[PDB]
């Protein structure tokens, strides 16, 4: 039976995860093993740099966090979450953490370099994706959330800026800064305005259903070319999110609108992904009837496009950023807070 | 059009977390 095969897959994946979750890797490289090349992108907490490993010549993407800034911004526990989770997961659509380490000043997470750029860039440039193309990407996120949620993990920052396109045209999810292992509910106000579920905005307890809401926002944005709730300032976005009103482009199919209303339910107890049948309400929806879930997992479906590749170390699929010096103090900062990193 | 209203808005670039 197909359903038993999925249960067995997830049970073994949890056994594998828990071993790494309980005994995390630590201190697996050092800064002078790498030459720093160029900044690939930024987030609210730090930057990610293209680096080259001196001995092998391999390129990687290195996230750098300033320990004192993390402390000042009250992100200590979130940063410990990020690294502990990312070193423990293993999934086709999650970026691989290759090394991690810290020094007197900074924390470092060295990932596989995903060269095709952010989905964001491609989506803005082309305007919108066709429904088949949006469906190809969406299916990868559905499987990824099935995996993460089965491990008690909530992701909490889905958006095109965090979905990188690999050389086969498939997604790699990056930025686990808000990911958290939780059984039952949590309360932190975090995420990106356009993607926040109503229960986050309204300061309610919330659960994995916020990721399913965010999937609704993502699919809408991919297929429309703009988000379902947009404005010039966050507060106006929040008013629209909580209203229960959503409007769809005239070109959206019947099945797409039906799926989206089910994911964009303002009452989390009525939201797809959070009903008795869980993820299967999504996987069995008419909009996904042509999706071969195992073929997607195995990366056997033809991709909408292959990013352009001009040799190793090429960053032409990414914007340019102002560069700043990575300084390392002679004195250790915030040692006790980051002991476990 | 809704598209034109989005393209003229202030939130068409990369969006940061709150
Ligand atoms: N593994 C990666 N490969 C290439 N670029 C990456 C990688 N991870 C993050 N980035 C880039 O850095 C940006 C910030 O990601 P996050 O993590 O930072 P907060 C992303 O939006 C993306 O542009």
């Amino acid at each position: 039976s197909e359903q038993e095969s999925v249960k067995e897959f997830l049970a073994k994946a949890k056994e594998e995860f828990l071993k790494k979750w309980e005994s995390p890797s630590q201190n697996t490289a050092q800064l002078d093993h790498f030459d720093r090349i160029k900044t690939l992108g930024t987030g609210s907490f730090g930057r990610v740099m293209l680096v080259k490993h001196k001995e092998t010549g391999n390129h990687y993407a290195m996230k750098i966090l300033d320990k004192q800034k993390v402390v000042k911004l009250k992100q200590i526990e979130h940063t410990l979450n990020e690294k502990r989770i990312l070193q423990a997961v293993n999934f086709p659509f999650l970026v691989k953490l290759e090394f991690s380490f810290k020094d007197n000043s900074n924390l470092y997470m060295v990932m596989e370099y995903v060269p095709g750029g952010e989905m964001f860039s491609h989506l803005r440039r082309i305007g919108r994706f066709s429904e088949p193309h949006a469906r190809f990407y969406a299916a990868q996120i559905v499987l990824t959330f099935e995996y993460l949620h089965s491990l008690d993990l909530i992701y909490r920052d889905l958006k095109p800026e965090n979905l990188l396109i690999d050389q086969q045209g498939y997604i790699q999810v990056t930025d686990f800064g808000f990911a958290k292992r939780v059984k039952g509910r949590t309360w932190t106000l975090c995420g990106t305005p356009e993607y926040l579920a109503p229960e986050i905005i309204l300061s309610k307890g919330y659960n994995k259903a916020v990721d399913w809401w965010a999937l609704g926002v993502l699919i809408y944005e991919m297929a429309a070319g703009y988000p379902p709730f947009f404005a010039d300032q966050p507060i106006q976005i929040y008013e629209k999110i909580v209203s229960g009103k959503v409007r769809f482009p005239s070109h959206f199919s019947s099945d797409l609108k039906d799926l989206l209303r089910n994911l964009l339910q303002v009452d989390l107890t009525k939201r797809f992904g959070n009903l008795k049948n869980g993820v299967n309400d999504i996987k069995n929806h008419k909009w996904f009837a042509t999706t071969d879930w195992i073929a997607i997992y195995q990366r056997k479906v033809e991709a909408p496009f292959i990013p352009k590749f001009k040799g190793p170390g090429d960053t032409s699929n990414f914007d340019d950023y102002e560069e700043e010096e990575i300084r390392v103090s002679i004195n250790e900062k915030c040692g006790k807070e980051f002991t476990e990193f | 059009t809704t598209y034109a209203d989005f393209i003229a808005s202030g939130r068409t670039g990369r969006r940061s977390a709150i």
